């Protein structure tokens, strides 16, 4: 039926959206805040890779 | 009437688009324009894991980052043990068109699944000393793409038939049925919280679900072809698709639309997988020209190409701790990258 | 899961005998195979050890040129050809079935095994031989080793076996800190190099017998005098 | 591969290859074809003597010491596209077209073209089998064949008519590596394997003399 | 001569040269670098690449010096190796078109079991059977022949094969090393010519083709040597100086020719070059 269209895209028309500033700096802050812990960034030395 | 359902369909998607443009104050390139770039990544073949004889379309990394499962067209999955390269199990499989594996978090099973529609479930740490199949989940009308555990009873499936379900092991029955795509599910990944998960269909939609009422929270739509593949941010507020038409884009949950689109002028080649590191800061993705591109996740820019395959890459991993990226491709072969 | 062991029995000086275990409920061509002995008033003893596939052979140096270990997959047997017997090898034999890969329980099954009546290498201390324990009280016991069983790529390889008066040994813990399927949660091991201790937190019956330590680093396996817990 | 535990499982691991050398080789001898077409068209009965081993349908028989695998996808009734790379290594695809269904004609032609010109199967011969060839003669007698094709200006007879419909599917095949294959056969030929198993062995020796550099 | 004419010679057979070295060792790396172009067919055409590297690197190069110096400058013992050099590395050159046309016999005839049966092992057996039948029939002939014959014959400042006196010998190793594999080769390529027919034409035509180039190129580039050594032994000073160096350089060609006769047919090696 059509009705469940309706109804579903109702259901995603209200929700508490935020501003795309405000998602931009909270993914800003969380590489931040884990960059001293990504070995991909930063190559870890021979002596602590597994690899 | 059929005409007056449609008018009202009509001006809720404009009010979406309307709030859309209302909280777009400016784009992330915008505020993400002053912090230094990762430079430029030069990761390499570390290890090169043999034994597979046919295309691998799957695998998966345990959660020790040193055992992982891989699932090729030969009808068998190896687990590998990546430190020693070392084939810990071979489980030959019934149907050999396998298009999925997943490993357990608490790497007591794996599962499989493909072409015959079918997720098996398979017991690793048995008395008998052998690697038995545990279960057969069967509901599914097309072909099913992807499975993700949740734990040792529940497991996630995408199909063929846009249907996503999720299942109790024990049982064998699917305790909910996620439906509201048009075309078929291709990609599934998991959030960290496993209370929610989004998935990237063939209509070039991804949707967010949550298991626990099972009704389809937001969808998103900014893609021109098939979305093949689906990964989580670290931070479970953000996740990126790669699809066909040779573009990586990523998308919010809560601001709910697209952040940041991912592609090149030389780039004509659709994505097969796409990954994240630890932090997020990078973005790995497999595509269609042999190779595997390293993008700058804030920075819209290639860092690095891991270019080692000699076919198709068809898988992307990354372990828990960050340490490594395997690969697989339809070469037969799989390399760990450091 | 049964390993039934078969042969032994009176057998004069310098004669042969030939003693057979027959494996069902498991896969007998992935596990690795082992004879341990156990004396009358004695602890365990390692023999021999054949590998899946019958790759690597191995024998204790008492018993090298004179004792021949073999398996036969399709049927599902070990065999131990024992020639020019002598009155130190009166003793009870037992085949002990082992699994090696990432994350394996080694020594995880005990079969009872047929007495037989004939009438450097790293040294494991146990100095303690009887402890007196109540039903409820927290009881700890140790070994030592004269080499550190702490290897390079991080397992160190020490072995925890409860031998309850007429049973076969069970394995309890295996390198130094896993607990094997079956064992109550309040066994407990740990220790270092060349020092190692396991605790069984909240006695009770059942717990009562020998406790043996075995080390797995490099062969022959040794064992230790044991340890006999009294109530 | 320093500790006693650690040389074992090297052992293990290499008892693991050595499995799945034989296993590998075992699989090579096998022949995986691909059988395509409409709905009710003789896919399930092109060879009287194939035997079972709803995804996919696998169907194996060996005809003279040659194992064949013939793989049914009717099933997966969903996007083609994203599952036919699996079939990428097959020797040959069978190709079935009911001559009798006029009406279920043209979808045949237009699935005929996607499936010579998909970019996986540019090198991927494929083997022809217009069936219901007796019901072709007296279908002709009654309703003749204008119906589905307007632009045919020949003789209203069988063997004319039916070499217009195999020029027409054999039109759509544009690259010069593929060596379409056409054979009739409606329900009662029963050496219907023997053409397969000579299409095959065809298709292998152009694929070993392109190898060897001759071709 | 001259200084001019000297020059002009060095330039023609210097470049000449350049082509053979360029020619295969490419192959060899075409093999490595290419993993599509890496089976056990392409393996023969390495083993065909050394047989080529060597004549281009060693033998047609030290061949310059005695036509243009016109006599053999440097000793006795350097000539002996870099005879015996010659007539090992052509052999196995010959002997490594040998194996190809009986493993393109082969997969052509037996289409089903042979690609199978033969594995990687088997090749190294046969390629490695070529260079050791190399050394057998030549290397004890050339490098210790005056030693066991009545002493040596050939002048401190000439250089040529001792045991060409004898018509038995020169009769037992031409028609061993060139002879017999050129009528092996030319029954095999007549069947794998005939087994190229559709069965149940388009692709006879061009095999036959293909065939044509490789056969007629190798009658046209080793016969005339062969067949002058034949009569070398019944009339000693009959063949002129003039004809003994065409008929030993066009022996040279085919090992620049022989990647674009057996490499240079497929479509792959063609992109590799690129
Ligand atoms: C250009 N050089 C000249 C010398 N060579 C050979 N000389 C011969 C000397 C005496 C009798 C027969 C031959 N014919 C050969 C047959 C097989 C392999 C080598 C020769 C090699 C090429």
């Amino acid at each position: 039926q059509a009705r469940k269209l309706v109804e579903q895209l109702k259901m995603e028309a209200n929700i508490d959206r935020i501003k795309v500033s405000k998602a931009a700096a909270d993914l800003m802050a969380y590489c931040e805040a884990h960059a001293k812990e990504d070995p991909l960034l930063t190559p870890v030395p021979a002596s602590e890779n597994p690899f | 009437e059929l005409d007056q359902l449609r008018q009202e369909a009509e001006q809720l998607k404009n009010q979406i688009r309307d709030a859309r443009k209302a909280c777009a104050d400016a784009t992330l390139s915008q505020i993400t324009n002053n912090i230094d770039p990762v430079g430029r990544i030069q990761m390499r073949t570390r290890r090169t894991l043999r034994g597979h004889l046919a295309k691998i379309y799957a695998m998966h990394w345990g959660t020790d980052s040193r055992l992982l499962v891989s699932a090729s067209q030969d009808g068998k999955l190896i687990i590998w043990d990546s430190y020693t390269t070392n084939k810990v199990h071979a489980i030959p499989l019934r149907s050999s068109w396998v298009m999925t594996c997943a490993y357990a978090p608490s790497g007591n099973y794996v599962a499989c699944g493909g072409l015959d529609n079918i997720c098996s479930i398979y017991n690793l740490k048995t008395r008998e000393g052998n690697v038995r199949v545990s279960r057969e989940l069967a509901g599914h009308t097309g072909y099913l793409s992807c499975c993700r555990f949740l734990d040792d009873n529940q497991i996630v499936t995408s199909s063929g038939d846009t249907t996503c379900a999720l299942w109790d092991i024990e049982t064998g029955q699917q305790t909910t049925t996620f439906t509201g795509h048009t075309g078929d599910v291709m990609s599934l990944s998991l959030a960290p919280d496993t209370r929610l998960f989004v998935s990237g269909a063939c209509d070039a939609s991804a949707k967010l679900w949550d298991v626990r009422e099972g009704m389809c929270r937001q969808t998103f739509t900014g893609h021109e072809s098939d979305i093949n593949a689906i990964c989580f941010f670290p931070n479970g507020n953000a996740f990126a698709t790669g699809s066909d038409d040779a573009t990586c884009r990523l998308f919010d949950l809560r601001a709910d639309q697209e952040l940041m689109t991912y592609s090149h002028d030389n780039i004509i080649c659709g994505i097969t997988s796409v990954s994240f590191s630890k932090s997020g800061r990078l973005l790995l993705a497999g595509y269609d020209d042999f190779n595997c591109n390293v993008w700058d996740a804030l920075k819209a820019d290639r860092a690095g190409v891991l270019a080692g395959h000699d076919n198709r890459v068809s898988c992307l991993g990354v372990t828990d701790d960050g340490m490594a990226v395997a690969t697989g491709s339809w070469d037969s072969f799989l390399k760990i990258w450091n | 899961v049964q390993l039934v062991e078969s042969g032994g029995g009176l057998v004069q000086p310098g004669g042969s005998r030939k003693l057979s275990c027959s494996a069902s409920g498991f896969a007998f061509s992935s596990f690795g195979m082992h004879w341990v002995r156990q004396a009358p008033e004695k602890g365990l003893e390692w023999v021999a050890y054949i590998s899946s596939g019958s790759g690597t052979i191995y024998y204790a140096d008492t018993v090298k040129g004179r004792f021949t270990i073999s398996r036969d997959d399709p049927k599902n047997t070990l065999f131990l050809q024992m020639t020019s017997l002598r009155s130190e090898d009166t003793a009870m034999y037992y085949c002990v079935r082992s699994i090696y890969y990432y994350g394996s329980s080694p020594f995880d099954f005990w079969g009872q095994g047929t007495t037989l009546t004939v009438s450097s290498d790293i040294v494991m201390t146990q100095a303690t031989s009887s402890v007196p324990v109540t039903p409820g009280e927290s009881v700890s016991i140790s070994c030592r080793s004269s080499k550190s069983l702490l290897h390079s790529n991080g397992n160190t390889y020490l072995y925890w076996f409860l031998q309850r008066p007429g049973q076969s040994p069970q394995l309890l813990i295996y390198r130094m800190s896993n607990l094997a399927s079956g064992v109550p949660d309040r066994f407990s091991g740990s220790g270092s190099g060349t020092a190692f201790t396991l605790t069984i937190s909240r006695l009770e019956a059942e717990d009562v017998g020998v406790y043996y330590c075995m080390q797995h680093l490099e062969y022959p396996l040794t064992f230790g005098a044991g340890t006999k817990l009294e109530l | 591969t320093l500790s006693a535990e650690d040389k074992a499982a090297v052992e293990r691991s290499k008892m693991i290859e050595k499995n799945l050398k034989e296993d590998g080789i075992s699989a090579a001898k096998d022949v995986k074809l691909l059988l395509l077409g409409a709905d009710n068209s003789g896919k399930s009965t092109i060879v009287k003597q194939m035997k079972i081993i709803t995804g996919i349908v696998e169907t194996h028989f060996t005809f003279k010491n040659l194992h064949f695998r013939l793989f049914d996808v009717g099933g997966q009734r969903s996007e083609r596209k994203k599952w036919i790379h699996c079939f990428e290594d097959v020797t040959a695809i069978i190709f079935c077209v009911d001559l009798s269904d006029y009406n279920r004609m043209h979808e045949s032609l237009m699935l005929f073209d996607s499936i010579c010109n998909n970019k996986f199967f540019i090198d991927t011969s494929i083997i022809l089998f217009l069936n219901k060839k007796d019901l072709f003669g007296e279908k002709i007698k009654k309703s003749p064949l204008t119906i589905c094709f307007p632009e045919y200006t020949g003789p209203n007879t069988y063997e004319d008519a039916a070499a217009y419909i195999q020029a027409q599917f054999e039109s759509k095949n544009r690259s010069p590596n593929k060596e379409i294959y056409c054979h009739m056969t409606c329900a009662t030929d029963t050496n219907n394997a023997q053409v397969i198993f000579d299409a095959v062995t065809d298709i292998i020796i152009a694929n070993n003399l392109r190898g060897c550099g001759l071709y | 001569y001259e200084t001019v004419e000297m020059v002009f010679i060095a330039t023609v057979t210097g470049s000449l040269s350049l082509v053979t070295v360029v020619g295969n060792i490419l192959v060899m790396l075409s093999i490595k670098v290419n993993r599509q172009l890496q089976t056990v067919n392409n393996y023969f055409l390495f083993s065909l690449a050394c047989a080529d590297l060597i004549i281009g690197a060693f033998s047609m190069n030290l061949y310059t010096v005695y036509i243009i110096k016109g006599y053999w400058p440097l000793g006795a013992v350097v000539c002996d190796l870099w005879l015996a050099l010659d007539c090992v590395v052509s052999n196995a050159s010959v002997m490594n078109l040998l194996i190809i046309s009986f493993d393109r016999y082969f997969c052509v005839t037996k289409p089903l079991t042979y690609p199978a049966r033969r594995t990687t092992k088997m090749a190294g057996l046969m390629i490695a059977a070529a260079w050791v039948l190399s050394f057998v029939l030549w290397a004890p002939a050339i490098l210790f022949w005056q030693f066991v014959v009545g002493k040596r014959t050939v002048p401190d400042n000439q250089c040529f094969i001792q045991f060409l006196s004898n018509p038995a010998v020169t009769f037992g190793t031409a028609i061993a090393g060139f002879y017999l594999p050129v009528v092996i080769m030319t029954v095999l390529y007549i069947h794998i010519s005939l087994a190229s027919r559709s069965r149940v034409a388009a692709r006879e035509r061009k095999v036959t083709r293909t065939i044509f180039a490789i056969l007629l190129a190798f009658i046209l580039t080793w016969t005339p040597y062969n067949v002058m050594v034949l009569v070398n032994t019944f009339c000693q000073s009959c063949i002129p100086d003039t004809v003994w160096s065409i008929g030993y350089w066009l022996c040279y060609v085919n090992s620049t020719i022989n990647p674009a006769c057996y490499a240079l047919c497929n479509a792959t090696f063609k992109k590799t070059f690129r």
